[PDB]
RNA sequence: AGAGGUGAAAUUCUUGGAUUUAUUGAAGACUAACUACUGCGAAAGCAUUUGCCAAGGACGUUUUCAUUAAUCAAGAACGCCGACUAGGGAUCGGGUGGUGUUUUUUUAAUGACCCACUCGGCACCUUACGAGACUGGGGGGAGUAUGGUCGCAAGGCUGAAACUUAAAGGAAU
């Protein structure tokens, strides 16, 4: 009975992305950042800015129809932190508060597998 | 400088739902977006090349396959559905996390193999040393001839087990884990070896199309639709 | 319709679509977790697979030669101590024996673990007993004084001195 996205949750550090798009990934249903919503310039990362940004994604999704998301939550990733920023589960809280049905969360930071240091 | 206006852009766009081939279990697996079949570019060619990457728990109704998703490519279009057929199968980074622990070693593999299709696929595998039950040092380290004869003895089976399957056939034999179990059975010889698995299967090239062994895959299927009324 | 980035910012990219997402290609590196007070190498050092090329060490040996040996100035290649007793636990490589479980069978040989012994390693924790006799340099630590020598430094509204001199500024108000 649901229909399924995808939330595509890159959270760094000085920004956060939700980014729902189609259960391939080829078509976006409204990508919104964290920096768009409300822009201090440093507040971009914030619970409050993934929590907007997450809010209207959920309101757009509501609008195409669909009903729940499979949530892929990555940070930066790379030669790089690998953890999420404080924006992740954040815009997954509101994600799952704003209507949405919540399914399967993984964690899809590029682990570098040997990298590019030195 | 000036932007542009919008025009809303889902009002151009079509729901068609994926199929999924017959390998499996439950198979109608979610909906997909496109534009909206115009001429220059219609959407049954806007698809065709899309990959979906599904949960191979929520293809098979259990959850001992909550990790190894897999991947459906799309082939051909009829009727507002995308056939699919397989298109590669990995696990989650956690599920490999969670098997790697320090004092054993990870002997893995890779081989790249023709099947009796002419898709080539390289396979990997994955397995670590387990300790027996009784030992009391606490490092069951492999002594590295006995990793190189344990994954010699991984590429030989697991390249015996492809070319003696096509595509379907190894899918069927990769979805209840039973190459691990012939990989257990034909290594315990040499090493005691805990959780091998598969771990990533990659198409390299496939032969051709096929709707035929496409259509055989899913079912039949042809259409006399309904005639205009004037 | 912003993305980097920062403690905030900025240089930078961006409606000729950046960042994000999906598919694919190319490049140059690198070999994650496994990874250890573990291994190998004369040292610097060495971590993906498979093969080839030569090498090396320890062990096993009722094999062979028979003193062929040890140390280093010169030269060449690469780049709490000792002459000292016993131990103990753990680990790496080899060997012998035991006799249980994983293994298994009339295709080849070949494991893994447990235990004792033994040889050789990287370490660790202890014990007993010994004279162990890219070269150039002033003289302890912490301070104290200075009628010596060498320096640096004060004054006092600026303008403004030969001129009791303008404008403007400062200060206090």
């Amino acid at each position: 009975s649901q229909v399924f996205g995808v939330a595509r949750i890159y959270a760094s550090f000085n920004d956060t992305f939700v980014h729902v798009t189609d259960l391939s990934g080829k078509e976006t249903i409204a990508r919104v950042t964290g920096g768009m919503k409300v822009k201090a310039d440093r507040d971009e990362s914030s619970p409050y800015a993934a929590m907007l940004a997450a809010q209207d994604v959920a309101a757009k999704c509501k609008e195409v129809g669909i009903t729940a998301v499979h949530v892929k939550i990555r940070a930066t990733g790379g030669t790089r932190t690998k953890t999420p920023g404080p924006g992740g589960q954040a815009a997954l809280r509101a994600l799952a508060r704003s209507g949405l049905r919540i399914g399967r969360i993984e964690d899809v930071t590029p682990v570098p597998s040997d990298s590019t240091r030195k | 400088g000036q932007k542009k206006r919008v025009v809303d852009p889902f009002t151009r766009k079509e729901w068609f739902d994926i199929k999924a081939p017959s390998t499996f279990e439950n198979r109608n697996v979610g909906k997909t977006l496109v534009n909206k079949s115009t001429g220059l570019k219609s959407a049954s060619d806007a698809l065709k090349g899309r990959v979906v990457e599904v949960c191979l728990a929520d293809l098979q109704g259990s959850e001992d396959h909550s990790f190894r998703k897999i991947k459906l490519r799309v082939d051909e279009v009829q009727g507002k559905n995308l056939l699919t057929n397989f298109h590669g199968m990995d696990f989650t980074t956690d599920k490999l996390r969670s098997m790697v622990r320090k004092w054993q070693t990870l002997i893995e593999a890779n081989v790249t193999v023709k099947t009796s299709d002419d898709y080539v696929l390289r396979i990997f595998a994955i397995a670590f040393t387990r300790k027996q039950a009784n030992q009391v040092k606490r490092h069951s380290y492999a002594q590295s001839s006995h990793i190189r004869a344990i994954r010699k003895v991984i590429s030989e089976i697991l390249t015996k087990e492809v070319q003696g399957s096509t595509l379907a056939q190894l899918t069927s034999k990769l979805i209840p884990e039973v190459i691990n179990k012939e990989i257990e059975n034909a290594t315990k010889d040499i090493f005691p070896l805990q959780n091998i698995h598969v771990r990533k299967v990659k198409l390299l090239k496939q032969p051709k199309f096929d709707v035929g062994a496409l259509m055989a895959l899913h079912g039949e299927g042809s259409g006399e639709e309904k005639g205009k009324k004037v």
